[PDB]
């Protein structure tokens, strides 16, 4: 039995680290940072400081105001019931607007709390964006977490705005609830006809299967070399060592081509921003393009045909 | 052939079959013994499957389909043509993907690393002998596994899902969805990350270290997991996305048979708010 | 980190605005009862 | 026409769908590119060099490195003498080294040449250190302390004693173990810590229940107790070179395969 | 009894309980809102 | 988990194409369970096929068993009181077949029963003549008895009122949905596909004829409702959604099982009965609620709306792909045969 | 009472208590577009 | 009063208060667009 590097065995305690010093123009840090032991089992063991500057408290307050739409309409919903509200929250949500209204302004009794709630979701997901462009940029670092941010943004936007724009009707979007966006996801793929059959969908899935691939192998391929410094990889990618050699050598001799430490990261970046890419494009693609998948699937030779184990059953409604 | 630090690292041991007589290597590949028998096992499905899309109605790419036995045949061996063929396929598969888990870990010991890699594939592994035999036997027959086609599974996927009226109320593939976006999630960021200090912001800028990396997440979400605790979790994350897609569908039918929105009036029914 | 003659200054300025916030409160209050006062009584309302 | 329609047969979503295919060929296109930027240009096995051509080998990617250490090329060419010969002559043969592969650096014990400065924090200073040299930094409590406990070689034999931990400062984790030798020719030995197992009563399953360590101490299975003594020595104190980084612990990666031979000929 | 802020810290005891008891006073007129009998903003006849 | 828990080994019918997964896997335990409750009573006495004297001639007041012979008629009176009458809680007063009669008279038609009986005789040989593409799909259906809905009880026990109008509130706003009911399998789906597809004229489609946009104007909300109304028949019939679909083609009819089609026929039959037989019955229940038999403990008479207690697929179904298993208990029950044929 | 700010600090007391008092406030003026009576936006009758 | 500007600090309390107002403004905005008597835009008839 050899260290398998799943938890740290020994942690080390001293002085918090407040971060690296921030160029002027910026806001302190708030919090006092402190150590978590199980934290530090897993990972770095420092909790905070967090940056608060005026991005984060207006993402916060936006954030706010949704979540306590969205909350107090599903408590309204159960008769302010805090037992039922417990009970049956999964079942709960904010309902979307009634297809009556269209696009226009719905009143608060059929849609019109979705709306704000869905407008200052929107604003604390865009000013969060930007932060996350803000702190990067601060730091000297590249924008590389905002744009992946961005593709997340952009699936996120298609569902609930920039579809139901396309589609003239804010009922097309999503609730705000945990059951009901699973019943109106899987009420999406039934009206459009197996969104399965959505070749875009499929691209999604490929990626999402492949990110989750590629972290299986790339988790599992730097715990395999930390014992040779493999954690340590923008060391690595500067100043190439044997646990750079050993993972690429790895995945060379297994299944004959190979990445380097940085190279890795971009189909890894490249991997996770594609799911939510080809997913965006896809759901803009269904209702105004495509309205039925499985019937664009026979249509371009997709769909297989199945042997009949019953005759074709005829429409009794003529 | 050799990558420009390849040569020192192309020595002899590590295997656990065949020693000194499968230990070399055919371009990058490196070969061991599992290796032929994972070409056996691939040649052989490959070959089958082609063979069965011949046999098939059309040479259409998504429309090739070997479909598995009639659950009338259970677990016995049906005809190749009526299943028998999708039967044997299932055994290369999972003799190529156990040699190719076992040519990983003689990879992995040629290198001095350690075994995560395999460990790790045997999680995937495990999922699809979770789909292809473990549900069937717990099922009793192997027609209950999807069948070989591009999109003829997915045919399968959304017609098992409709077995239970409502896929999505699974409260295990909630739990397999989740740790699959979360995974995702984490790619994304931990990809942005290492490629944030490494191309900086400004062209030619100096490159950033482990503090800028812990800066920024500890700046921007309050908290750094740090470059050891990444891939610590993104491979747990990925892993638990594997494994809990084999137990959301090992439920599914063995333990389950009902609608899975059914199964949550344990929790409506609490003697705390029933 | 509060010293004791500024913990009373605060706590002197606190009460005060404290007070103002209530005063307020309590005339918006007494305006809602004028309005449509919340207590149902037995035929409710 | 139909709304998604395009000409009769084509629509609006399948030239979506081959959009998307010409930017992801291009994109893996680019990928592979980047997958090229170490490593290549690829060398036949007698070290002649293989030809790349110009639109897969990308232009050399210069990383300018803080605190004034210069800059950086990736795909550095190591310049030490490879002390293999091969097996048999027909390329993909194996490698047989010309002494001992746990000392020469082949195989699993190869090390890169990595830099010979040591590895600094953002404000300057050293990153790996030993304890003595920060009392600012200590052991977790509620974990155990290696300090004082034995260590033991993979054959259960003892091979010494700890003396001191080396931290980072940057990520606060033990990165070495020194260990004192139990023979003696005070030789002092870095063990670096994915290669050892702390069994002590604070661990867990011991730490949650109560229960004590039987054998208390530092537990290698990567080496032999009898190897521990060629372990390479670090050349200063209170600093550790990236480079001697790189040779201790790519030792200890080739001691399954040299030391114990644990992994040496085929397990059936 | 006043020995026991030898033991309990003043400054966070009185955070926790401070949050409780606001927490609970909400929670139990929320709960007299879901009754029919004590909802006294919908105003249901007695008996 | 249920009781009895679902684990191996179980049974499997598979419906479709190998390796398509149209299949449904059930306990063999629950099965067990459920024929048990499904068992059809013997009847009292075998049909007096021979002839007699009418049933119109001798007694005064029949409207609806005016075809019957006399030993016919008192044949049926003797069935329906073990169909309809439960013999467990009744009062003192209604107990036996004094349930649907005053034991004075028996041509006085006080008790709301006997109105609402008249009517059901009507409804169930409606049911078996005009309606035999569902109970009777190509002459060898088992048909439908008063027991096949009402399984001896009173009331029904599976029956669905319409959903009351939500308040019009300016916070809190529902839709009909976002609450777990147990006719829609406890998920989050709307409340109330009953009233949309079982009592008004509405067809359950929302899926494009052809692979581009046309004039489909189904919105994604009004698939909800199709797939609340789904979920119902599926969990009404104890099947899954591939006993009628292959769902990757869900609403491709070339590609569904037969069943679908009589499934289709069930659509239109309970709404026909919905509307033709069980809505008129508000005029005949009483609203007091101390008026019907036995108070409240049968069950409601009449919803929130004042609307009476509507027909389901679960209502005579009851979980079961085929009512009593298909079995042919209608047969020996020629009373109930309106026009159509259910010997052998 | 003066002494509860020996104990709380004044800053972060007045952070904690002015995002309290907004949350209820917020909480209320829900409550009561809730309602039929109190609803002043929609107005419906009294009685 | 002026003390306030002791414990926060000017220039972040005007930038939290000025969010704070636009955000309620935008709020209540909405809010008055969402109902039928206070749409000034869709213009429905009083009463
Ligand atoms: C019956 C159901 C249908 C189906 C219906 C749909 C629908 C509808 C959709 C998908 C989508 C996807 N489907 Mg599908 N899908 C089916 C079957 C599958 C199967 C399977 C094996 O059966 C798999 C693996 C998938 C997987 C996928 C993914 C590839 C893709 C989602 C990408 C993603 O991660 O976005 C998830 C992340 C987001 C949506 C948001 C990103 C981040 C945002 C910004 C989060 C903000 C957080 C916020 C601030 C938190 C506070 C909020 C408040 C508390 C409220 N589907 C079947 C056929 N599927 C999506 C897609 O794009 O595909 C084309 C989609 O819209
Ligand atoms: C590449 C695509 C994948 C992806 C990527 C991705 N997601 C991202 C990012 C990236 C690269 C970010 O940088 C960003 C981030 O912040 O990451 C840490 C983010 C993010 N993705 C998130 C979620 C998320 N991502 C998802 C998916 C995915 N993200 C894809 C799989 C999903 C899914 C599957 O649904 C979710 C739910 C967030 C964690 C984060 C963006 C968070 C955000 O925008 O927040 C804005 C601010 C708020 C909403 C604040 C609200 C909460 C406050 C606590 C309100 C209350 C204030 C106050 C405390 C009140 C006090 C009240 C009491 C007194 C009573
Ligand atoms: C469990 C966590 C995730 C994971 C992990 C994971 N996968 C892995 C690994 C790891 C750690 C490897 O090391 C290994 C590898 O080599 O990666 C490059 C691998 C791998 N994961 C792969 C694919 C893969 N992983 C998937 C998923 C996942 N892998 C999980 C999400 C999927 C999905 C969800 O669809 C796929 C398709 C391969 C690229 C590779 C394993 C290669 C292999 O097994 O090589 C030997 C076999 C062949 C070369 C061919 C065999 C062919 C058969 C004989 C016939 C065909 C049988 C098959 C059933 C046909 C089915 C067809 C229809 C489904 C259309
Ligand atoms: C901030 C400051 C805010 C203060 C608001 C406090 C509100 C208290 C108002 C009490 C006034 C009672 C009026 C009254 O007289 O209520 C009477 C019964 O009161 C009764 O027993 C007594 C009713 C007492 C009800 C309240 C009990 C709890 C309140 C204490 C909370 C402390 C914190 C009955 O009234 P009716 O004639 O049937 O009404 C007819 C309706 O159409 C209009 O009301
Ligand atoms: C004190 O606090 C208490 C109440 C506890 C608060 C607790 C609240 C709780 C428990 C809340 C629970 C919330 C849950 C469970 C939420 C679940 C949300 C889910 C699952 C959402 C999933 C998908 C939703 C999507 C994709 C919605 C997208 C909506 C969008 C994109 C809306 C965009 C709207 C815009 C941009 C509006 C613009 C305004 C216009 C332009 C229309 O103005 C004219
Ligand atoms: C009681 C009066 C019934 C109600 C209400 C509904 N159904 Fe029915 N159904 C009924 C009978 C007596 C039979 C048997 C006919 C026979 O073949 O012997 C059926 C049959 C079906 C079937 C066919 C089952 C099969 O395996 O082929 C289906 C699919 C079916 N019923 C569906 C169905 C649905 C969906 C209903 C609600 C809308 C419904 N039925 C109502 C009696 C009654
Ligand atoms: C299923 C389709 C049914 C068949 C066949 C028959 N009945 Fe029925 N019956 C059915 C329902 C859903 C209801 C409930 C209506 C309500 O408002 O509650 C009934 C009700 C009756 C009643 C009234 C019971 C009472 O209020 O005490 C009677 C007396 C009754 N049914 C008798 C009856 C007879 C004699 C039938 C066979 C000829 C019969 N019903 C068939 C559903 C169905
Ligand atoms: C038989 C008893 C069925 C079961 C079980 C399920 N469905 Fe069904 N479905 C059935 C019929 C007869 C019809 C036609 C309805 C009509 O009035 O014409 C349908 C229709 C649908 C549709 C709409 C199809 C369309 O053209 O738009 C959908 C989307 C649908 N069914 C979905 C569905 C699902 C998801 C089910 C499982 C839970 C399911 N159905 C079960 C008959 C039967
Ligand atoms: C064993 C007990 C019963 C006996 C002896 C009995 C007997 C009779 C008789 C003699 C008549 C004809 C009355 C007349 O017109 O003069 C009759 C009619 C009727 N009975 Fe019954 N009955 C019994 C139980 C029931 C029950 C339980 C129901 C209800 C389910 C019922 C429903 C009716 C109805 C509706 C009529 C009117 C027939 C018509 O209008 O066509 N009876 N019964
Ligand atoms: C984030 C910003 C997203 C901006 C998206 C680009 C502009 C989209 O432009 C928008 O397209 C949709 C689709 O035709 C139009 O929508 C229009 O046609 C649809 C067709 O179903 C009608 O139902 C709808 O009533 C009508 O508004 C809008 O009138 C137009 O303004
Ligand atoms: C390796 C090199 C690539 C090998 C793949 C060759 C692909 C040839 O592509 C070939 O195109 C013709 C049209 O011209 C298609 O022809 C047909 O396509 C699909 C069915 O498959 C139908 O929806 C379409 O109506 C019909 O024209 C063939 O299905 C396809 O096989
Ligand atoms: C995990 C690894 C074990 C998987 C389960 C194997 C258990 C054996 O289960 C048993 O298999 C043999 C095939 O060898 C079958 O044996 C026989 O069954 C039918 C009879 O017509 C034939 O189609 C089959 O080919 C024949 O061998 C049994 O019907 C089956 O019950
Ligand atoms: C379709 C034709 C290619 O499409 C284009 O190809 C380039 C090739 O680098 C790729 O673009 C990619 O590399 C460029 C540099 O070249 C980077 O800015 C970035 O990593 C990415 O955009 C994408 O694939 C696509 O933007
Ligand atoms: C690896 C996972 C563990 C495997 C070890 C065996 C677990 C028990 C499985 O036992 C398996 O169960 C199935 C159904 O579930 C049963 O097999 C059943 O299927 C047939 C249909 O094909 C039924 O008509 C019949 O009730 C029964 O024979 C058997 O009992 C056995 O084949
Ligand atoms: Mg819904
Ligand atoms: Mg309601």
């Amino acid at each position: 039995s050899e260290y398998q590097n799943i938890f740290t065995q020994v942690q080390v305690r001293g002085p918090t680290y407040p971060g690296v010093p921030l160029p002027v123009g910026n806001e302190p840090r708030t919090g006092k940072p402190g150590f978590n032991y199980w934290l530090g089992k897993i990972g770095n063991a420092q909790l905070g400081p967090i940056y608060l500057g005026w991005l984060g408290v207006a993402s916060l307050l936006c954030g706010f105001v949704a979540i306590e739409i969205i909350g107090l309409n599903m408590a309204a919903s159960v008769n302010w019931s805090p037992i039922e509200f417990i009970r049956q929250l999964p079942w709960l949500a904010l309902e979307p607007p009634a297809p009556e209204y269209g696009l226009s302004l719905p009143p608060l009794q059929e849609g019109g709390w979705w709306l704000m709630a869905g407008f200052f979701l929107t604003a604390s997901i865009i000013l969060w964006w930007v932060r996350s462009y803000r702190r990067a940029v601060q730091l000297g670092m590249g924008t590389h977490v905002a744009w992946a941010f961005a593709s997340a943004i952009w699936l996120y936007l298609v569902l609930g705005f920039i579809r139901p724009l396309l589609m003239g009707s804010w009922a097309e979007a999503v609730p705000f609830g945990i059951f009901p966006h699973l019943d109106w996801t899987a009420a999406f793929s039934i009206r459009y006809g197996n969104l399965f059959y959505n070749p875009f969908h499929m691209l999604s899935i490929a990626f999402l299967y492949g990110s989750t691939l590629l972290f299986a192998m790339h988790g599992a391929t730097i715990l395999a070399t930390s014992r040779f410094g493999g954690e340590r990889e923008v060391e690595q990618i500067a100043d190439r060592g044997t646990a750079t050699e050993r993972a690429g050598l790895f995945w060379r001799w297994t299944m004959g081509f190979n990445a380097t430490m940085e190279s890795i990261h971009r189909w890894a970046w490249w991997f996770a921003v594609l799911t939510t890419l080809t997913g965006g494009i896809g759901i803009l693609l269904t209702g105004t393009v495509v309205d039925n998948w499985y019937l664009w699937g026979v249509k371009h030779g997709v769909a297989p045909a199945y042997p009949e184990v019953y005759p074709p059953t005829p429409d009794p409604a003529a | 052939a050799l990558l420009s630090y390849e040569r020192k690292y192309r020595v002899r041991g590590g295997t656990l079959i065949g020693g000194d007589l499968f230990d070399f290597w055919i371009g990058p590949f490196y070969v061991g013994f599992f290796g032929v028998t994972t070409l056996f096992f691939s040649f052989l499905g490959t070959a089958l499957i082609i063979y069965g899309a011949a046999l098939g109605p059309t040479w259409n790419v998504w429309q090739i389909n070997i479909a598995p036995p009639d659950l009338k045949y259970g677990l016995g061996l049906a005809p190749l043509m009526d299943g028998g063929l999708w039967q044997i396929i299932t055994i290369c598969a999972i003799g190529a993907f156990v040699s190719w888990a076992l040519r990983e870990v003689e990879i992995c010991r040629k290198l001095g690393m350690g075994l995560h890699v395999p460990i790790a594939f045997g999680v995937a592994i495990f999922a699809y002998v979770t789909l292809v035999v473990i549900r069937p036997l717990l099922l009793g027959a192997w027609g209950h596994g999807f069948p070989y086609g591009i999109m003829s599974h997915l045919d399968w996927v959304s017609n098992v899902g409709y077995q239970y009226l409502h896929f999505h109320y699974n409260p295990a593939h909630m739990i397999a969805v989740s740790f699959f976006f979360a995974t995702t999630f984490a790619l994304g960021l931990h990809g942005s990350a290492i490629l944030s200090v490494s191309n900086p912001h400004k062209k030619g800028d100096p490159i950033k270290g482990t503090e800028h990396e812990d800066t920024f997440f500890r700046d921007f979400m309050g908290y750094s997991i740090g470059p050891l605790g990444i891939h610590r979790l993104g491979l747990f994350l990925a892993l638990s996305a594997g494994f809990w897609s084999a137990v959301c569908i090992v439920i599914s039918g063995p333990f389950w048979v009902g609608g899975w929105p059914e199964w949550w009036d344990w929790w409506l029914e609490l003697p705390i708010w029933s | 980190g509060l010293s004791e003659d500024e913990a009373k200054e605060f706590h002197k300025i606190f009460v005060q605005s404290f007070i103002g916030f209530t005063v307020v409160a309590i005339i918006a209050h007494l305006l809602a009862w004028s309005w449509r006062p919340w207590i149902p009584g037995p035929e409710g309302y | 026409m139909e709304t998604g329609a395009l000409t009769g047969y084509m629509d609006v979503a399948q030239v979506t769908l081959y959009v998307f295919w010409l930017f992801f060929a291009g994109l893996i296109f680019y990928l592979r590119r980047e997958d090229r930027r170490e490593g290549y240009p690829l060398e036949k096995d007698d070290g002649t060099p293989e030809d790349i051509g110009l639109v897969w080998f990308p232009k050399p990617k210069e990383f300018t490195l803080p605190h004034g250490r210069g800059t950086a090329t990736a795909g550095r060419k190591d310049q030490r003498k490879e002390p293999i010969e091969k097996v048999y002559a027909w390329e993909g043969s194996p490698f047989e080294a010309t002494g001992n592969p746990l000392l020469d650096g082949v195989g699993p014990a190869t090390w890169a040449e990595r830099d010979d400065h040591p590895d600094l924090t953002l404000e300057g200073v050293n990153k790996v250190v030993p304890l003595r040299a920060d009392p600012d930094y200590y052991p977790c409590d509620g974990d155990d302390d290696p300090r004082g406990m034995t260590v033991y070689g993979a054959d259960g034999k003892a091979a010494g004693t700890v003396g001191d931990l080396w931290i980072d400062k940057a990520d606060l984790i033990v990165r070495y173990l020194e260990v004192e030798l139990a023979d003696q020719p005070k030789k002092t030995v870095m063990v670096p810590r994915e290669f050892m197992r702390v069994k002590g009563p604070n661990t867990f399953f011991n730490k949650l229940i109560g229960l004590p360590s039987t054998q208390p101490g530092i537990y290698v299975s990567a080496l032999n107790a009898e190897d521990f003594k060629n372990i390479p020595q670090i050349k200063g104190n209170d600093q550790i070179t990236a480079l001697e980084e790189e040779k201790i612990t790519a030792y200890f990666g080739g001691g399954r395969l040299y030391s114990t031979k644990e992994h040496a000929g085929p397990a059936l | 009894m006043w020995r026991i802020w030898m033991l309990f810290d003043p400054r966070r005891t009185l955070i926790a309980l401070f949050t409780f008891l606001f927490v609970l006073a909400i929670f139990i007129h929320f709960i007299l809102l879901s009754t029919e009998r004590f909802n006294w903003l919908e105003g249901n006849a007695m008996e | 988990c249920d009781d009895p828990a679902d684990r191996p080994p179980l049974d499997a019918d598979q419906v479709g194409f190998r390796g398509v997964a149209m299949e449904q896997v059930k306990n063999p335990r629950l099965e067990d369970i459920k024929r048990a409750m499904n068992e059809v009573p013997a009847p009292l006495y075998p049909p007096i096929e021979g002839d007699g004297p009418m049933a119109s001639e001798v007694y005064e007041n029949v409207q609806v068993l005016g075809d019957l012979t006399a030993d016919q008629f008192t044949r049926l009176m003797a069935h329906i009181t073990e169909w309809v009458v439960p013999k467990e809680g009744v009062p003192e007063d209604r107990q036996g077949c004094n349930y649907c009669h005053n034991p004075e008279n028996l041509a006085e038609d006080w008790p709301y029963t006997k109105i609402v009986s008249r009517k059901m005789m009507q409804m169930t040989r409606d049911i078996n003549s005009n309606w035999q593409d569902h109970v009777n799909p190509n002459g060898e259906g088992a048909g439908v008895t008063c027991y096949t809905c009402h399984r001896g009880n009173a009331v029904p026990q599976a029956v669905w009122f319409t959903s009351p109008e939500d308040r019009p509130t300016a916070v809190g706003w529902d839709n009909g949905q976002n609450h777990p009911t147990a006719a829609i399998n406890y998920s989050s789906l709307p409340e109330d596909p009953f009233t949309e597809y079982l009592l008004e004229d509405n067809a359950a489609r929302v899926i494009s004829a052809k692979a581009l946009p046309n004039g489909n104007a189904s919105n994604i909300m009004d698939t909800e409702y199709v797939y609340a109304m789904m979920t119902h028949m599926s969990q009404g019939l104890g099947v899954n959604c591939t006993y009628c679909h292959n769902t990757r083609s869900m609403a491709e009819w070339s590609q569904s099982p037969p069943a679908r089609a009589i499934a289709w026929y069930g659509i239109q039959m309970t709404r026909t009965v919905n509307n033709n037989w069980m809505a008129p019955l508000a005029s005949v229940i009483p609203t007091d609620s101390s008026d019907w038999i036995g108070g409240t403990e049968f069950g409601d008479r009449l919803g929130p709306t004042g609307d009476v207690a509507k027909v389901n697929c679960t209502t005579c179904h009851q979980n079961v792909f085929k009512p009593l298993y298909g079995a042919k208990m209608l047969k020996d029950h020629p009373e109930l045969w309106g026009e159509g044929d259910y010997s052998a």
